[PDB]
């Protein structure tokens, strides 16, 4: 949902 | 608009699990075969966030040896993931216990297994759970790679990060994965088709874990290819398993070099 944190990179 | 089973006949059940099921669903006025993940999203407490990281990464994926991701839809606490049908089944099945397949079918499903994986690397995902049981066949044959429930975006624009999860299933699994607090994930994706490379030409796997407390894993780093599965596989893919097969994962092939190896650029005839 989030790619620029690479999903659960967080 | 309308309930479910009024625009889908449910036809088989095609797997199930602590998710929910997957079934074969016919469309009844378009007559198409899909089949569809059902999940049913008050079991655990994650549920929604997973199922929000695997449709964003189905929603990524258009490949030809990849299952197409057709759409979600969601009937209360029921969620729908429409996907390509793979008639063919599980490429486990076309395995023949101790004897594998002739050579020319291995080298044709590892060749669509190197570009599906190459795809999803290319683009920063990892699948992270590689075997015969998640490649699918289509109706001609064609090798598909199926399941993302575990996958994970390991890189995007040029950022990588380490991954640290344990998973998978531990006779595809890289010894990285067991002897390392972080590794990268292309090597491990690499390892576990080296796994079912061997599989597909011997029809046995060769070792139960990757470990050297497991005796069949020490007989291949002593090279003890007299042994079995290794008798089995002639010299020229036997030579690229050695080199995927490596313990230490920044001496392990990389993709692109494996698409220069000799086997793997041999005409086979059937
Ligand atoms: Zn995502």
């Amino acid at each position: 949902e989030e790619l620029l944190n690479l999903c659960s990179g967080k | 608009a309308v309930p479910f089973v009024e625009d889908w006949r449910l036809v088989q059940t095609l797997g199930e699990g602590a998710y929910g099921e997957v079934q074969l669903a016919v469309n009844r006025v378009t007559e198409e075969a899909v089949a569809v993940k059902i999940v049913d999203m008050k079991r655990a407490v994650d549920c929604p966030e997973n199922i929000k990281k695997e449709i964003c990464i189905n929603k990524m994926l258009n490949h030809e040896n990849v299952v197409k991701f057709y759409g979600h839809r969601r009937e209360g606490n029921i969620q729908y993931l429409f996907l390509e049908y793979c008639s063919g089944g599980e490429l486990f099945d076309r395995i023949e216990p101790d004897i594998g397949m002739p050579e020319p079918d291995a080298q044709r499903f590892f060749h669509q297994l190197m570009a599906g994986v190459v795809y999803l690397h290319g683009i920063g995902i990892t699948h992270r759970d590689i075997k015969p049981e998640n490649l699918l066949l289509d109706e001609r044959d064609n090798l598909k790679i199926s399941d993302f429930g575990l996958a994970t975006v390991f890189r995007y624009n040029n950022r990588e990060r380490l991954l640290n999860k344990m998973c998978g299933t531990l006779p595809y699994v890289a010894p990285e994965l067991l002897k390392r607090r972080e590794f990268h994930a292309e090597p491990v994706d690499v390892w576990s088709c080296g796994i079912v490379l061997t599989a597909m030409l011997a029809g046995e796997l060769p070792w139960d874990q990757p470990s050297d407390s497991c005796q069949e894993y020490s007989d291949w780093k002593e090279k003890k290819t007299y042994l079995n599965p290794w008798k089995k596989i002639d010299s020229a893919p036997l030579a690229l398993l050695h080199k995927i097969l490596v313990e230490n994962p920044s001496a392990r092939i990389t993709i692109p070099d494996i698409k220069k190896d000799r086997w793997y650029n041999k005409p086979l005839k059937k």
